[PDB]
């Protein structure tokens, strides 16, 4: 189907803590493959998905080699920022950049991305034309006069419709098993009574890939979905996800209440009931 | 200078069995700035050895981060995450249910 | 595969 692969960079100034800290995190769908933070003991780039890990160290060299640039290229960014907005030096400020490619099922690009935030705020974004800026505020369209001048979004382009979409199909295929395959979840139902007369049945979804899911509880076919407490999405801690979805019955109408649980990793949806 | 506040789940990354060797999951999302304190509580004491995730952020630009830590769930121990960011009153503490 | 940093802000 549809793939993305994504690079989130965040740049903190710490004034009278130390130098600003960069930590980056390469992301393939829902799976984080690589990481570098610049306050782990002479950082390297780091594999974070067993499929990543055969490639050769010219690509652990040259990738550690970009995050140092770029981390440096960050600081200056940053004591920028400061100068276009008058802020204090001893002020803490961030950046966050993102950025990466969408490609169908063919292999080919939907789409690129490459924006920034500063201090939680959108400040510049590329275009989909993959051409153009729109700037947030009168400092960001100093950025953007720069970045105009430097023709930025040819260096921008170029990377989104070249190595982006080549890695991510290089990568598809290295970690097909995990990447093309989905993980259904681990279900259950538990009961847990709160009062004199009622229970919370609570369905369970655990280690399931990709994130997406639906958890529905209907009462005799009767969708409950106004009446159910779904939890965030959240990480097992494995790469998979977890999720559940409670509601609140009478005591003995629990086999009334089935869970139904759609997931790519499910071939047809299950339906559970408290057993 | 946005700030956003820290949503918080504390679970088992298995279902919790009495004696059986697990994980202990703080997960925090939806924050801002980055800068934050995180330590899993065993009855209310700071556990020294503990994982975090690499900083990511979701799409309207807030940070999430994992802390974890290998444990053996107990009837009578009490598990824990502690908090502190810019936009809290105080620390947070949200207790582990093994039910959630 | 990152790709190379270019200008700052």
């Amino acid at each position: 189907g549809s793939h993305s692969m994504r690079y989130f960079y965040t740049s903190v100034s710490r004034p009278g803590r130390g130098e600003p800290r960069f930590i980056s995190v390469g992301y393939v769908d829902d799976t984080q493959f690589v990481r570098f933070d610049s306050d782990a003991a002479s950082p390297r780039e780091e594999p974070r998905a067993p499929w990543i890990e055969q490639e050769g160290p010219e690509y652990w060299d040259r990738n550690t080699q970009i995050y140092k640039a770029q981390a440096q290229t960050d600081r200056e960014s940053l004591r920028n920022l400061r100068g276009y907005y008058n802020q204090s030096e001893a002020g803490s400020h961030t950046l966050q950049s993102m950025y990466g490619c969408d490609v169908g099922p063919d292999g080919r690009l939907l789409r690129g991305h490459d924006q920034y935030a500063y201090d939680g705020k959108d400040y510049i974004a590329l275009n989909e034309d993959l051409r153009s800026w729109t700037a947030a505020d009168t400092a960001a369209q100093i950025t953007q006069r720069k970045w105009e001048a430097a023709r930025e979004a040819e260096q921008r382009r170029a990377y989104l419709e070249g190595e982006c979409v080549e890695w991510l199909r290089r990568y598809l295929e290295n970690g097909k098993d995990k990447l093309e395959r989905a993980d259904p979840p681990k279900t259950h139902v538990t009961h847990h009574p709160i009062s004199d007369h009622e229970a919370t049945l609570r369905c369970w979804a655990l280690g399931f890939y990709p994130a997406e899911i639906t958890l529905t509880w209907q009462r005799d076919g009767e969708d409950q979905t106004q009446d159910t407490e779904l939890v965030e999405t959240r990480p097992a801690g494995d790469r998979t996800f977890q999720k559940w979805a409670a509601v609140v019955v009478p005591s003995g109408e629990e086999q009334r209440y089935t869970c139904h649980v759609q997931h790519e990793g499910l071939p047809k949806p299950l339906t559970l009931r408290w057993e | 200078m946005i700030q956003r506040t820290p949503k918080i789940q504390v679970y088992s990354r298995h279902p919790a069995e009495n004696g059986k060797s697990n994980f202990l999951n703080c997960y925090v999302s939806g924050f801002h700035p980055s800068d934050i304190e995180v330590d899993l509580l065993k009855n209310g004491e700071r556990i020294e050895k503990v994982e975090h995730s690499d900083l990511s952020f979701s799409k309207d630009w807030s940070f999430y981060l994992l802390y974890y830590t290998e444990f053996t769930p107990t009837e009578k121990d009490e598990y824990a995450c502690r908090v502190n960011h810019v936009t809290l009153s105080q620390p947070k503490i949200v207790k582990w249910d093994r039910d959630m | 595969e990152p790709r190379s940093p270019s200008h700052s802000m």
